[PDB]
């Protein structure tokens, strides 16, 4: 009643033993397959704007003024864990190489060895207040660098048809965030090579789109006639 | 943008929104006086039309149900 | 044939539909990040867009 | 079929007692009356304890290794919960009224403040067994004069600092060898003392009192002896001081006034770092994150819980429920969440996984009656005491319509159409039925004929006839589409109360007034079977009566009644503590339901304690009102005949337990009960109970993996289907490749198609494998979907659930995706030069 | 083992007025040695026998690139806290209004970044050194960096606010 | 209020009132409660309201 016991014969498949079946990650590669999460992350992503504008309070609360202005970093000695107590680890661009943050480090990286495995480990990974920080702050300036890589590795990301919803989240909040700039500077090879080949992975997503539809569309009609 | 209130008269209007939008530069389009009170008035009214024709390719698959089952007729 | 033919009208007409939604709604976000306004603080800003909201007025039955 | 347990406890997100969180504070743990909910707030989830108090429980606390909980009621019966395996562990009663109870921080110790006692027992491990007598007393220390008010923890599990109503602190080391480091006192207030703390160093302590002023008391010299070094007070004047906390990592005391208003503080310097208000009633408990991020404030008047982060000046969530006031419960078309119409005038649509309130409606000016939907979800109607039924789109959050009568009547039920053209709604006091369109919004027709106030409404789902039902003691049915006007009155024996219509419109279920349930076929107006429930009902015996529990006519009948979804089971419940489930073709009672265990609610206890029969009256009766600490409670204000009017203060009485709505779930196995309490939520889950379907000797887990391993994938899967065990139908369901998922979908035996049905929804709503749902999906619906068509009512409950599915995770990853696309081709294919 | 630090020409009457509040942590709380050359215009700190030097010499140098008092003495304590200086160079056209860009009228631009992003900034000439934490610093510098290289005010005043937010946001 | 209430709530209700109520448009996110999830990302104005 508190413990789960083996149903294993005594004389004198674990899983299959205590009667339990841990779902396998994904069942085949070329099988779309959501993250391993909650479903509400998307939207969450997707609507953070308004949903927080909503949560605020319909006054401004009464502050002190003789505050100091670093009460967010002046703690004491249960830590935290958010995007803003960070710290960097061990000659000027946005974010030196004394001062790289791990998200920039890290798509930096996989830039050089063309796997961004731990670039999109680490997003699936932190939440979504750090993920719209992460990806509003992405160097979208003199040769869009930053951009194209997290393109191609949003690309690399779909290819392997896991967290497929969180893929498609972060190139909306790319597209939502700066998409001006590419906009912009619409018709720059690199940036225009990234998104055909974002494009050649994504147009197969239609897969879901038909499957939904005939699903929709005979489930209705099965029901109501 | 009155065109598009119909749901008649509606596919004119984004063809002609259409040619508009990508021939056209979009900065243009955007400082133009008076450009966001057309499209304001006009981005709920595509939105309800999506929302139509998308449920009208939703109920096309009963000739896709009704296929299967003539295919399973032998 | 008339399943094929079909659905391809519809889709062509729902791309240019889902083109024109996504166009026009960069079209006045850029227009609103060119010239909206500068109100960093949550509570002037929501203020500010209360007062600039569309207003309609109903009849209602108490 | 018949195995439901206590699920969820849907309202009522806190009650009475401090909230909890979690050590890694995702869950926070809310005292309900005499449940315990628990919301994870970030996996969006919730459940409620299934064990129960016998009274309102007053104090929660779990140790930080998330491992056992202990609640304590109002008087003292603790109860020792498994929080990993949710089972109860130990039930002991403290003999007084406990205060707090806290773990601490390194586990092993629990202490609380039983009276004027500071006891210390030591926690029994998680893995031990079950012993007659689990725990070891430590100690029990008696210095405080007066009630112990509070229980501060050090930092290190070393000392633990008390605060009384008597005008003191004490602290006290846990063990003797330390006892010359903490045997100080702490006086010098003038109030009640709230609270006191440590701070990170364990240095200074501050001691928050009633009053308003908190004291910083520090080891130094004017020897060293524990001066007072400053006196801050909040000058809070005619307000004072409710509930304290400190976190002491990063020096925020946090501070909750009787007028709703709260402070957080920057401690030692005493820098207001926040003022803001729950509201106007009194702010009951404040509760803090163990990264100090979040703060969880409850008022308890209202039943409200915030929990508020204050970096970002944002609330987490500010919910807010309704104790003893919930007139009607709908379902939504789709299992997903409840509406709730509620006396004190409001609609309120609660999501069902996680136990939140998503919409509040606040335009009718008295009681919500009644609440049902329509159009699929898009519309609900609702019928209100003052007069009005009113249209709510649930897209735009709009009262669109609202039909009142000529006459000035307050209406009680309503049935729509399901072509939702006309709306319909019957009154206590007019004998007439109002029936109005919606389209237009005018007043159709008045339908006479009733002599009696019309109880009940229901439209036919299928050939759209109306069933109205009054306390004539006659169901009529009412043909009003198409030229008809044709009335069909049905007389029965008693005064009929709760009619309700089968999922074909076939036949119609009345309640009646002498206990029974009478069951009629419609177009052949004659009595198909009745079922006599006046035997197996629980009416207990109030308090206040002095006619026994067997003599008393209360209770036993039933005020509500509702089909299940193929027609063959009938959920029941009224004004007594049991609600009731039959099966209408043998018309015998499949399960019989306690909906409370609480003696804090009237009509519960059967038998009642002859101790507390005094010479003259009972001992509950006697009202200790003045016996109270401040004003606010030894206050009667509460006018003298008033029998559900609203204001809980305004009535005298204990509030007695009833159910006022019972409906079942559209989309999964289960049924939610408006009681007092809260929407009790009652589940089935195939986890639990191997319940076989024709299996023989040589049907085994073993033999199934062997066909599975042997690759014959349908004989596999209905041996899984025969074992009726869930983790081998996820196996064999996982096991089988896409290359055949069509064949074996069509070779499945019909006998297994709801079975295969109604797993794919229970595991799509929450499984990642969306194509390999979809494709299973397609190819059911494809290779056997006429056999639905022509079997509705059995696949009604197994494709409302699909459907869950693919308009709610899939279409909204449909969304997402074909705006990326839409986007793209604007982006590349357009012309942003300057 | 020692440390010197130029006081320049400009910042040098507010060290000498202000120095009797900089000398105290850098004297009994730091238990460092602190001469102050009015020869080479320089700070010397010194250890006695009786990781703490760079500690010290950030707080003066801190001093030294235009953060006030209590800025210098909020480095000297928080461990968290970090300060990253940089020239523009990304003469009229871009040196003499990108600056104007980032000060605003009367500096409400570089008090708006300062609140939003909960750094704080001096702007020299063409010199900005900002006082923050580590994310907060990669904000304030990108929206810095952001409109010097030309943004509109609508966007960065729009990404303010959320970085705002989502900076004090826990999740 | 205290007549009803006391009446147990059988009353008679207020007789007609045909009010005037100003809708702004704004999110149905944000005309919800504060919860981590929402129910519909509408606009409170119609097409033809707008």
């Amino acid at each position: 009643q508190f413990k789960t016991v083996s149903t294993r014969t005594i004389d004198e498949l674990n899983d299959i033993d205590f009667n339990t079946y841990t779902s396998l990650e994904q069942i085949d590669k070329e099988l779309l397959t959501l993250s391993i999460g909650p479903r509400s992350k998307m939207n969450t992503l997707l609507h953070l704007d308004v949903i927080r504008k909503r949560s605020k309070p319909k006054e401004a609360p009464k502050k002190s003024e003789k505050l100091p202005f670093f009460l967010q970093l002046s703690g004491e000695k249960s830590v935290r864990e958010g995007i803003a107590h960070e710290t960097p680890e061990e000659f000027k661009v946005t974010g030196r190489l004394g001062f790289e943050s791990h998200f920039t480090k890290q798509l930096r990286e996989g830039s050089q060895s063309k796997d961004y495995s731990s670039l999109l480990a680490t997003l699936i990974n932190f939440s979504p207040a750090a993920v719209d920080l992460e990806i509003r702050s992405l160097n979208s300036f003199e040769p869009f660098d930053e951009i194209v890589w997290f393109i191609d590795a949003l690309t690399q990301g779909l290819k392997s048809n896991k967290n497929f919803e969180l893929y498609e989240t972060f190139m909306s909040l790319l597209f939502k965030a700066h998409g001006d700039v590419i906009h912009a500077n619409n018709k720059n090879q690199d940036i225009a090579s990234a998104l055909q080949n974002w494009e050649d992975v994504h147009k197969k997503e239609d897969r879901l789109d038909d499957l939904v539809k005939f699903c929709m569309g005979v489930a209705a009609f099965v029901t109501t006639a | 943008r009155d065109w598009n209130t119909n749901a008649k008269t509606h596919t004119i209007a984004q063809r002609t929104i259409r040619c508009i939008l990508m021939h056209h530069n979009i900065a243009k389009l955007s400082e133009i006086p008076g450009m966001v009170k057309i499209v304001d008035a006009i981005i709920p009214y595509t939105q309800r039309h999506f929302t139509r024709v998308d449920n009208l390719v939703e109920q096309s698959y009963i000739l896709d149900y009704a296929l299967v089952e003539m295919d399973k007729l032998f | 044939r008339v399943k094929t033919e079909l659905r391809s009208a519809l889709k062509s007409t729902e791309d240019d539909l889902g083109f024109n939604v996504q166009g026009l709604k960069f079209v006045k976000q850029q227009w609103n990040l060119r010239h909206n306004y500068e109100f960093v603080d949550e509570y002037d800003q929501q203020e500010k867009e209360s007062n600039s909201a569309r207003k309609r007025v109903f009849g209602t039955v108490i | 079929k018949s195995d439901f347990k206590f699920s969820n406890l849907l309202g009522t997100v806190y009650r009475q007692g401090n909230i909890t969180f979690s050590d890694d504070g995702k869950q926070l743990l809310s005292p309900v009356g005499n449940r315990v909910s628990v919301f994870d707030l970030i996996n969006n989830k919730s459940f409620t304890f299934e064990y129960e108090h016998r009274k309102n429980i007053a104090a929660i606390d779990l140790n930080k290794q998330g491992t056992l909980l202990i609640s304590i009621d109002e008087d003292g019966r603790a109860i020792l919960v498994n929080f990993k395996a949710r089972n109860v562990l130990h039930h002991f009663n403290f003999k007084e009224k406990c205060s707090a109870v806290k773990f601490s921080p390194d586990g092993r110790l629990f202490a609380l403040a039983s009276g004027r006692f500071l006891q210390i027992w030591k926690t029994p491990d998680v893995n031990k067994d079950r012993q007659f007598a689990p725990f070891v007393r430590h100690r029990v220390h008696a210095g405080h004069f007066q009630d112990i008010t509070s229980l501060t923890w050090s930092q290190d599990s070393r000392f633990i600092l008390t605060t009384s109503k008597d005008l003191s602190a004490k602290i006290w080391s846990v063990d003797s060898e330390e006892k010359n480091l903490a045997a100080t006192t702490f006086n010098g207030h003038r109030d009640y003392v709230m609270g006191a703390f440590f701070s990170h160093d364990q240095e200074k302590i501050y001691t928050v009192s009633k009053d308003g002023a908190v004291f910083v008391w520090e080891f130094t010299k004017r020897k060293y002896s524990w001066r007072i070094t400053k006196k801050h007070f909040f000058y809070a004047n005619q307000a004072k001081v409710k509930c304290v906390t400190f976190h002491p990592a990063t020096r925020l005391l946090a501070v909750g006034f009787t007028s709703g208003e709260f402070r957080l503080y920057d401690l030692p310097d005493f820098t207001l770092i926040q003022q803001l208000s729950m509201g106007q009633n009194p702010v009951n408990t404040v509760s803090v994150n163990q990264t100090g991020e979040w703060l969880a404030f409850g008022s308890s008047k209202l039943g409200q819980l915030l929990v508020y982060e204050w970096q970002s000046e944002s609330y987490i969530l500010k919910q807010q429920g309704h104790f003893d006031s919930t007139n009607s419960l709908a379902y939504s078309p789709d299992g997903s969440r409840v509406v709730t119409a509620s006396e004190d005038g409001k609609i309120k649509v609660w999501d069902i996984t996680s136990g939140f309130c998503l919409a509040t409606f606040e335009e009718h000016t008295s009681s919500v009656t009644a609440v049902q939907f329509a159009k699929r979800g898009q519309v609900m109607f609702s019928s209100s005491l003052d007069g009005t039924v009113r249209a709510w789109d649930l897209i735009r959050y709009r009262n669109f319509r609202t039909f009142t009568g000529t006459e000035r009547i307050q209406f009680n039920c309503l049935a729509v159409d399901p072509s939702g053209e006309v709306v319909c709604a019957g009154s206590l006091d007019n004998f007439d039925i109002h029936v109005w369109s919606v389209q237009t919004g005018q007043l159709l027709d008045a339908l006479s004929g009733h002599e009696g106030p019309v109880s009940c409404l229901s439209f036919s789902q299928e050939n759209s006839v109306l069933a109205s039902a009054s306390w004539d003691k006659t169901i009529r049915i009412w043909s009003i589409f198409g030229r008809s006007q044709q009335v069909e009155p049905i007389e029965v024996y008693s005064d009929v109360l709760a009619l309700s219509m089968r999922p074909d419109g076939k036949e119609v279920a009345v309640s009646t007034l002498k206990g029974q349930i009478s069951i009629f076929n419609i177009e052949d107006a004659k009595q198909v079977g009745n079922i006599d429930c006046r035997k197996d009902i629980i009416s207990g015996r109030f308090n206040q009566d002095r006619f026994t529990a067997k003599n008393s006519e209360r209770s036993k009948f039933f005020t509500t009644i509702h089909y299940s979804f193929d027609g063959m089971a009938i959920v029941a419940g009224g004004n007594n503590n049991s609600i009731c489930l039959y099966d209408v073709p043998n018309e015998v009672l499949l399960k019989r339901f306690i909906v409370s265990r609480n003696m804090a609610l009237n009509g519960t206890l059967e038998f009642l304690n002859s101790k507390k029969m005094t010479e003259a009256g009972s001992l509950d009766l006697i009202d200790d009102a003045g016996e109270n600490s401040d004003l606010e409670d030894r206050i009667d204000n509460s006018l003298p005949g008033s029998q559900r009017g609203g204001d809980l203060s305004t009535r005298k009485m204990r509030p007695e337990v009833r159910v006022t709505s019972v409906q079942f779930s559209p989309t999964a196995n289960a049924f939610a009960a408006a009681s007092t309490e809260g929407l009790l939520i009652y589940s089935t889950n195939d986890t639990i109970l191997f319940d076989p379907f024709d299996l023989d000797v040589d049907v085994t887990p073993h033999s199934t993996v062997e066909a599975l391993r042997e690759k014959q994938f349908l004989n596999a899967l209905v041996m899984a289907f025969r074992l009726n065990e869930e983790y081998l139908i996820n196996k064999v369901y996982e096991a089988i490749p896409i290359k055949e998922i069509p064949l074996v979908a069509s070779n499945i035996p019909a006998i297994y198609l709801p079975r295969i049905l109604k797993f794919i929804g229970d595991f799509a709503i929450e499984s990642q494998h969306i194509e390999f749902n979809l494709i299973w999906i397609k190819a059911l619906l494809s290779a056997s979907g006429g056999y639905i068509n022509e079997h509705k009512y059995l696949f009604s409950t197994a494709m409302r659930s699909i459907q869950r599915f693919i308009v709610r995770v899939a279409k909204e990853v449909v969304n997402t995706t074909t705006d990326n696309k839409y986007t793209y081709r604007f982006l590349v294919s357009t012309d942003g030069s300057m | 083992e020692s440390r010197k630090i130029m006081v320049p020409p400009h910042r040098m009457t507010p060290l000498r007025n202000s120095w009797t509040k900089i000398y105290p942590p850098l004297v009994e709380h730091l238990k460092l040695q602190v001469r102050m050359n009015l020869k080479t215009k320089s700070v010397e700190l010194r250890t006695n026998p009786k990781g703490a030097l760079q500690k010290g010499a950030d707080f003066i140098k801190a001093f030294t690139l235009g953060f006030d008092l209590d800025d210098s003495i909020a480095l000297l304590r928080l461990d968290d806290l970090y300060i990253e200086t940089f020239e523009v160079k990304d003469t009229g056209d871009h040196l003499s209004r990108a600056i104007g860009r980032i000060a605003g009228k009367d500096g409400k631009t570089k008090f708006a970044i300062e609140n939003a992003t909960r750094t704080r900034i001096v702007l020299a000439d063409s010199k900005i050194h900002i006082l923050g934490g580590f994310t907060h610093i990669r904000m304030a510098r990108e929206s810095v960096v952001s409109l010097i290289l030309g943004s509109p005010p609508g966007k960065v005043y729009g990404n303010l606010r959320t970085v705002a937010s989502r900076l004090k946001e826990r999740y | 209020y205290k007549l009803d209430v006391l009446s147990s709530v059988h009353f008679v209700p207020k007789p007609a009132s045909t009010s005037l109520e100003i809708r702004v448009e704004t999110p149905t996110i944000s005309m919800e409660d504060a919860q981590p999830l929402y129910m519909s990302n509408a606009s409170s104005l119609a097409p033809q309201e707008i």
